[PDB]
């Protein structure tokens, strides 16, 4: 996960301009609308019956900003994710045992997410330079299954 | 499955598309290009630079047909049908490849209708690719 | 999608099945929870050890459906139309997990039937489960 | 890619039993049958119209030794996986561009094979075991696009 210098601006740049308290739960409500298996992850939240009742939800709300937090952390160790994730994957595989295959779902959702809030921005290569990165946090967090 | 509300959803987002079907369709490719460096493997003929007019006039071959699978929703299979044939005989496409072109192609909607990209929507247009992508790959599926 | 010769090879394999699809269900589900287990968070309510009934009177239950499917090929969505609301909305079923039963029951097949699991087949057998995999995540598709 | 001692046994001894010479064409040869996309990685195999084409095609043949020696030369360098397989990823990934799903497709077409023949002591500890193994092959090999 080298990223070259000019993708290395291309993203962190936009980040700059990223609601840390918004698009956590814009993202993780979205997975659980778009791919519902999802919710058996999270049944605990309360209410998600709907795409309504999913996106007001405080507690998706509140997991959304942690979530965001530890894609910022990795923003911030690319070339250690595997540390820096150690942590988390323990966490999403041996107690939770959840498909890798949904992080790399979380991560699609989340660049569909910043195309939304930045439109004619998102360009091409920042998506390429963002699909990159986030091709990194779901190896770093999938890293404990092999 | 495409419930009504999702038949309506689609056709709804299609709607304000309109006249730039063709260049969202040249977007979407270009995107997939770029993120997704070895789909680039089925198009050696191609210059897959920016402004390439065989680009270009492939995002209009693309949007064409989405077009004609939003307008026969209830009956794709049949519509689609040549379409399988090139895509699954002729080329052999990898149908991973599938879910990178749906992938790029709700980016660019996500990207140009901040209005209508709400979540519902954006459940219902996820669920058209995947069956427009299950009746690409039939031949093989 | 299934051709002529693979219906006819599926229930050509089928029949050599007979008396043990049963048997050779539970097989599938004990391969399934050690080779992948991630699955295993779907039967909380189970003993997974070896010789578990809960496993046996459950490896019946898959067999039988399988059956009907067979029996029903030109018509599955129809047939497993039940088991898809069980399996989509009451579980939430997670999409990958149909490819490694599909997987292990390959695995099985294989492991029963030297004569009849030929390179035809076993393509045949990957496209039967796959379409039934297909019907069974439908709620979602 | 542990592997515990009681897996490892499971492992070595059928592979004792391995014949180096037929199994890897059964296992090229079954993932151009089934998951045909594939084939437009060997064109220059020659005849592959049908599966009698395919299996009776000795370019299959030659090739498929190749690859088990690779899974041998794998099966010895467990807890070496990148490096072991450092040049065919470069080969898999820069020059052929092969998508990584396939390497778990032919992984599990080479589990079936050795279930295939084996039949009864392909039992589900000794498939676990060789899930694993494979599991890391694939991820070994997928290693250059990350
Ligand atoms: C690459 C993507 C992901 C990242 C960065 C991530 C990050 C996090 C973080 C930061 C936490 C907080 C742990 C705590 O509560 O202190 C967490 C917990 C959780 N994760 Fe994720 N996660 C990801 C993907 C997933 C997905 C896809 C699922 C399910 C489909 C999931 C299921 C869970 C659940 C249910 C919890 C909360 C209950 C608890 O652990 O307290 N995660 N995750
Ligand atoms: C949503 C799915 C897709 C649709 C609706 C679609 C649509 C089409 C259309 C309408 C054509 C014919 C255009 C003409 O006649 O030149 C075509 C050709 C082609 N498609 Fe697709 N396509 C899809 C996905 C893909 C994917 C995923 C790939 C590979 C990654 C792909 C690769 C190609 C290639 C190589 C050709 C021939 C191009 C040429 O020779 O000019 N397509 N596609
Ligand atoms: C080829 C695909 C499959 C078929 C034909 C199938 C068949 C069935 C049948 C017939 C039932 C109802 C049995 C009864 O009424 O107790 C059932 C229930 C169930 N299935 Fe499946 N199944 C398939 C795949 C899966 C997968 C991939 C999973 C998860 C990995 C799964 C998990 C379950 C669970 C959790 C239940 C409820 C079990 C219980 O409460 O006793 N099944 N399945
Ligand atoms: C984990 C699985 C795999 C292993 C261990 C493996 C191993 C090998 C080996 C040992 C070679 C020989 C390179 C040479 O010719 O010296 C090779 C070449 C090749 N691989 Fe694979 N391979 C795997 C999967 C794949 C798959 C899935 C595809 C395509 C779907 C593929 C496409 C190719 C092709 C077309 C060549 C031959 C042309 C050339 O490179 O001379 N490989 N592979």
């Amino acid at each position: 996960v080298h990223l070259t210098p000019e993708e290395k601006s291309a993203v962190t740049a936009l980040w700059g301009k990223v609601n840390v308290d918004e698009v956590g739960g814009e993202a993780l409500g979205r997975l659980l609308v778009v791919y519902p298996w999802t919710q058996r992850f999270f049944e605990s939240f309360g209410d998600l019956s709907t795409p309504d009742a999913v996106m007001g939800n405080p507690k998706v709300k509140a997991h959304g900003k942690k979530v965001l937090g530890a894609f910022s952390d990795g923003l911030a160790h690319l070339d250690n994710l595997k540390g820096t994730f150690a942590t988390l994957s323990e966490l999403h595989c041996d107690k939770l045992h959840v498909d890798p295959e949904n992080f790399r779902l979380l991560g699609n959702v989340l660049v569909c997410v910043l195309a939304h809030h930045f439109g004619k921005e998102f360009t091409p290569p920042v998506q390429a330079a963002y699909q990159k990165v986030v091709a990194g946090v779901a190896n770093a967090l999938a890293h404990k299954y092999h | 499955v495409l419930s009504p509300a999702d038949k309506t959803n689609v056709k709804a987002a299609w709607g304000k598309v309109g006249a730039h079907a063709g260049e969202y369709g040249a977007e979407a490719l270009e995107r997939m290009f770029l993120s997704f460096p070895t789909t680039k493997t089925y198009f050696p003929h191609f210059d897959l630079s920016h402004g390439s007019s065989q680009v270009k006039g492939h995002g209009k071959k693309v949007a064409d047909a989405l077009t004609n699978a939003v307008a026969h929703v209830d009956d794709m299979p049949n519509a689609l049908s040549a379409l399988s044939d090139l895509h699954a005989h002729k080329l052999r496409v990898d149908p991973v490849n599938f879910k990178l072109l749906s992938h790029c192609l709700l980016v660019t909607l996500a990207a140009h209708l901040p209005a209508e990209f709400t979540p519902a929507v954006h459940a219902s247009l996820d669920k058209f690719l995947a069956s427009v992508s299950t009746v690409l790959t039939s031949k093989y599926r």
